[PDB]
């Protein structure tokens, strides 16, 4: 009950360029069901090697 | 004079730092939309016939 925040809480940091978070960290949060669905679990990928790209984000219109 | 074991604690308390979410505006473009491509005004033809 507080991975939801939490993912929400370093996407803010990420975007608004707070804390150390590197602009283009990928919060994701793999939610868990009873189903067989991906494996759950909040990862946190910063390496160099990833691709990203540009989304307006709502609620903050801040790229 | 050494160290025992005491009771076993009857509660845990588990501390972390966090900030709320505000109001849901959701602006989404500077200029919004795929803004149309329109006509110039008046124009008048560039062309005419011959006689």
């Amino acid at each position: 009950d507080l991975a939801p925040g939490i993912a929400d809480s370093l996407r803010h940091f990420k975007v608004l360029r707070e804390k150390r978070i590197p602009p283009w960290m990928e919060v994701v949060l793999i939610p868990m069901t009873g189903k067989p669905s991906l494996y759950p679990g909040l990862f946190l990928f910063t390496t160099p090697c990833r691709l990203v790209r540009p989304v307006q984000n709502l609620a903050l219109g801040k790229e | 004079g050494g160290l025992t074991c005491a009771s076993a604690p009857q509660g845990t308390l588990r501390i972390l730092e966090g900030p709320q979410q505000s109001l849901s505006g959701s602006p989404l473009q500077p200029i919004p939309a795929s803004p149309p491509p329109q006509i110039p005004p008046g124009l008048r033809p560039r062309f005419c016939a011959f006689g």
